[PDB]
RNA sequence: GGACUCAGUAAUAUGCUUUGGAAACGAAGCUUACAAAAUGGAGUCC
């Protein structure tokens, strides 16, 4: 079966709904805490299966979509692992693309760590976990990250 | 399609010994072993980290080795997301955006 | 808004190919990053 962090988890690799779900209530909270802080997260996650058009139209709402009135920094969490980061990296990278051009200013945080599947066999399926938003700096614990 | 240029890689003399490329090609140990040689290598070089580049097919490989050694091997690991323009020809000379990732493994 | 199909060379997770030796044990190599899935991939079901 499937681990993570040492600890083996009821999952199935195959399964992206399994598997995404696991990474938004279990992963995710392990690396940020949002109730100490002023941020408003919104999660995304991505499959190899996903329309590329319709999930950069998604983040574009999603960056636009907390209260401008009670001082809310902005935060898209988007995440995937394994054979689906390839398609979170496109749709990612041109969500940028067509948010710099308007002249602003995106930042991010990226954070990587894996699942462990399993002579013992010990294969590293990665996870890629990235924070979006228009505010330079972000209220959440992200230390472990990495700036861009 | 008739036939596609490899990316531009605007590096000096030090950066090409501190940087390594991933291959869709290239098997998982023969990574390791790469990587581990230029980790020994960098200190000679004058710099903290040994630089792992892949895009589209390999990039799930790539990070899967930025998972060994930043939990295996206890390093200290950058993770940067990249778009690579790559020229092509089907005729004329086609621009054309691919998808990788920046991998920075601290000594 | 949910659930999916589609790329057959990481064909080989300290391995693997070629190579030397009877064997012990050696040798060489497996980086100059992509999969028409980035003109914001192509389709299906509810
Ligand atoms: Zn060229
Ligand atoms: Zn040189
Ligand atoms: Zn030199």
């Amino acid at each position: 079966g499937v681990y993570y962090n040492e600890i083996s988890r009821d999952l199935d690799i195959s399964s992206s709904t399994q598997c995404l779900r696991f990474l938004k209530e279990t992963v995710i909270p392990s690396l940020a805490n949002n109730g100490n802080n002023s941020t408003s997260i919104q999660y995304h996650g991505i499959s190899k299966n996903d329309n590329i058009k319709k999930s950069v139209n998604k983040l574009d709402k999603q960056i636009n979509m907390a209260d401008r009135s009670l001082g809310l920094q902005q935060v898209v969490c988007i995440f995937s692992y394994g054979p689906h980061i390839q398609k979170m990296l496109s749709i990612l990278e041109i969500f940028k693309k067509g948010y710099i051009k308007n002249n602003k200013k995106i930042y991010q945080w990226n954070k990587l760590t894996s699942f462990d599947i399993k002579q013992e066999e010990r294969l590293k399926v990665p996870i890629l976990v990235t924070m979006v938003s228009d505010s330079e700096i972000i209220d959440l614990n992200l230390h472990s990250f990495t700036k861009q | 399609r008739v036939t596609k240029h490899p990316s531009l890689k605007t590096l000096t003399h030090k950066q090409i010994h501190t940087t390594i490329f991933v291959k869709s090609t290239t098997p998982y140990v023969s990574a390791l072993k790469r990587i581990n040689k230029f980790l020994d290598s960098v200190h000679k070089q004058g710099s903290s980290y040994v630089a792992v580049l892949g895009m589209g097919k390999a990039v799930e490989k790539t990070l899967a080795l930025g998972c060994h050694f930043q939990d295996q091997k206890n390093k200290k690991i950058e993770v940067y997301t990249k778009t690579i323009e790559v020229l092509d020809e089907v005729i004329q000379l086609k621009k054309r955006a691919v998808s990788g990732v920046e991998l920075r493994i601290y000594v």
